[PDB]
RNA sequence: AAUAUUAUUAACUAAAAUGUUAUAUAUAAUAAUCUAAGUUAAUUUGAAUAUUAAAAGUAC
């Protein structure tokens, strides 16, 4: 409650490589400030690319809200959808990134698509 | 196809399916070839791409013989 | 024609169209269905020093 | 208090049995064919239609 | 404000100041005595 | 030595001997500017020596144009 | 010691032994021929100009009480260029008459 | 002192060893019956680029990333 | 301590180790000659759609 400027600074480079339990995932690359609004957009624009009948988009949105109005301070790391299966259906990279790559521009700050289990945060960074 | 359903369509023995493959060979002027045992899994898996339930395979067991243990 | 970014957004839309080199400038010609083509945004073919950096 | 490693008492350095699945998206060289392929010009494939229909 | 970059010899100075730097406590980390 | 194995293998991608060429001479096409050592100069080199070569005698008289 | 024995008699002369070893211990014990060095004035460098000048020639002989110092100056000699150091606790060179 | 440098120096610089007496400096005692064979020292001078001269391992290559200056 | 107030500044003559510039910039390697058809036009959605309308995608 009435939090100053510096509060949550996003600004640190987490310890926490995040476990994605979807098929696959897309995570914050770098320090920022996100909109809901921006995610709601970047939400609607990956629905329009999913076949609904194999597939569940999940929207992380727990994460506190800031004053500036109210938005998410992000760090390094953070997940932010999952591509959750229904059935057998197993995307390869390509088309998964496609896919992700509707709701990237919306987000403000850089993203990577990671595949399910842990963040290989070798490989990612 | 059965994931858009989510209920098979019908029953159909191996039986039925060796009679539907035979008509189909590759050459009439040597019917043999190719082999059945082989050329008989297009036509189940065709029939499974429709949505046919089958016995000898996706369910346990073989259709019940009434006279022997 | 469109100017892309940098080299990596620049991709091949038809059949017929292909990667050619204005003066060190790499861009993309269709010679059929024009609205396809693509430059890469860089300096002018023309540039002096104090005129551009 | 400071801290280090414990010695090894046996088996590997890098884990071996253990391996942590490795994050990249696992494309085989042959499958999609990139780069580090050195194969042999007299062993080039794939020229079904090309050179390879005519073989020999 | 700074606007124009450090020259390269200017650095590889501070690089020498460096490794002067070390070059000092190599000799700190040497005993205080010698047995003769 | 590259265009010397490129002429004696054999000539499956283009064509040999022939007066048409696929390949048709475009050196506008290609690349115009300038490289780094078109502003710095050609890349050095180890200077090309010769080791333990004879002591040069008749050293002082002059080679006749060799077209006898 | 059925092979230190006559490594220690007769094979050269010696000073060969650096105990380092507790100065409470060393006045109960003593082994009169070693150089009493203390286990820190080993590995700090200080000790390098009376030991050997030749560093692959010499054999040395650690003296210790506990064995983990043992352990300590071997590597603390082996970081100088000592790499033949043989560990010796105090009842083994008795048998071997070197007391 | 037999121990070398003071205590400002001890604890800034781990050059000078742990002078402990009896124990390992290493946790327990080694067994007695190579670091760089794993870490990858190797630096590539000239970052490879995209094949823009073969029309398949162009689309290939494709890296899907947009550029995003910090706000 | 005792008292009084308050809302960069280069002797002279020489010596002297620290000013100059590392400018943005990467190419060669595709014009690309050769070929009959055959579970199969799978099934569903659709007036139609046969690899390329939508759906569904580990049948062979
Ligand atoms: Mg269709
Ligand atoms: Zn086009």
């Amino acid at each position: 409650i009435r939090q100053f400027r510096r509060y949550g600074d996003p600004r640190y480079i987490n310890n926490e490589a995040a476990l994605i339990r979807g098929q696959w995932g897309l995570i914050t690359a770098d320090f920022g400030m996100v909109t809901q609004s921006q995610m709601e957009n970047a939400r609607l624009a990956i629905l329009r690319r999913l076949p609904r009948g194999s597939f569940t988009l999940t929207m992380h949105t727990d994460y506190e809200e800031f004053p500036v109005h109210f938005a998410f301070k992000f760090t390094t790391g953070v997940p932010l959808f999952e591509i959750m299966p229904i059935s057998a259906r197993r995307l390869n990279q390509a088309e998964a990134e496609g896919i992700f790559l509707a709701g990237r521009p919306f987000i403000p700050l850089q993203t990577v698509v990671v595949p399910q289990g842990r963040v290989d945060e070798y490989h990612v960074f | 196809p059965v994931p858009l359903r989510g209920h098979y369509c019908a029953l159909m023995t191996l039986e039925m399916a060796y009679e539907i493959a035979k008509m189909k060979p590759l050459c009439w002027g040597r019917p043999e070839y190719p082999l059945l045992e082989t050329r008989v899994r297009r036509v189940v898996g065709q029939a499974r791409r429709m949505g046919v339930c089958f016995i000898g395979v996706d369910t346990p067991y073989s259709s019940p013989v009434k006279d022997m243990t | 024609p469109q100017m892309v970014m940098s080299r990596d957004e620049l991709k091949l839309r038809c059949e017929y169209c292909r990667f050619e080199w204005i003066h060190d400038t790499l861009c993309v010609r269709c010679p059929a269905q024009p609205s396809h083509d693509q430059r890469e945004m860089w300096l002018h073919s023309t540039w002096m020093w104090g005129k551009q950096q | 208090r400071y801290y280090a490693l414990p010695h090894l008492r046996t088996g590997p350095p890098m884990p071996t049995t253990l391996e942590q699945p490795s994050g990249e998206f696992p494309w085989g060289k042959f499958s999609t064919m990139v780069g580090g392929t050195r194969i042999h010009p007299l062993y080039r494939p794939d020229g079904f239609f090309k050179d390879n229909m005519y073989p020999a | 404000e700074l606007l124009h970059p450090l020259p390269v010899r200017a650095r590889k100075m501070e690089w020498l100041k460096r490794d002067a730097v070390e070059e000092n406590e190599e000799i700190l980390r040497r005993p205080y005595y010698t047995i003769k | 030595i590259s265009e010397q194995v490129q002429n004696r293998v054999r000539s499956g991608k283009e064509l040999v001997g022939t007066v048409y060429q696929k390949a048709r001479r475009q050196p506008w096409a290609k690349y115009n500017g300038m490289f780094p050592y078109d502003y710095n100069g050609p890349a050095r080199r180890p200077a090309a020596s010769f080791v333990d070569a004879p002591t040069p005698t008749h050293n002082a008289e002059v080679c006749g144009t060799a077209y006898a | 010691d059925s092979h230190k024995l006559r490594e220690k008699l007769s094979s050269r002369k010696g000073i060969f032994v650096i105990d380092v070893r507790d100065p409470g211990e060393r006045k109960l014990n003593p082994v009169p021929r070693s150089v009493a060095l203390h286990h820190h004035d080993l590995l700090s460098g200080a000790s390098c100009p009376i030991l050997p000048q030749q560093k692959s020639a010499a054999e040395l002989f650690v003296l210790a009480s506990n064995e983990s110092r043992g352990l300590n100056s071997a590597a603390a000699l082996r970081r100088w260029g000592y790499d033949s150091v043989v560990q010796v606790d105090y009842n083994t060179l008795v048998e071997a008459g070197y007391v | 002192p037999r121990i070398p440098g003071t205590a400002e120096q001890r604890n800034w610089d781990p050059a000078i060893p742990l002078f402990l007496d009896d124990v390992d400096e290493q946790g327990r005692p080694a067994p007695l019956r190579d670091p760089s064979a794993f870490v990858s020292d190797t630096v590539k001078l000239r970052d490879d680029k995209r094949p823009y001269w073969s029309r398949r391992r162009w689309a290939l290559t494709d890296k899907f990333l947009v550029p995003k200056s910090p706000k």
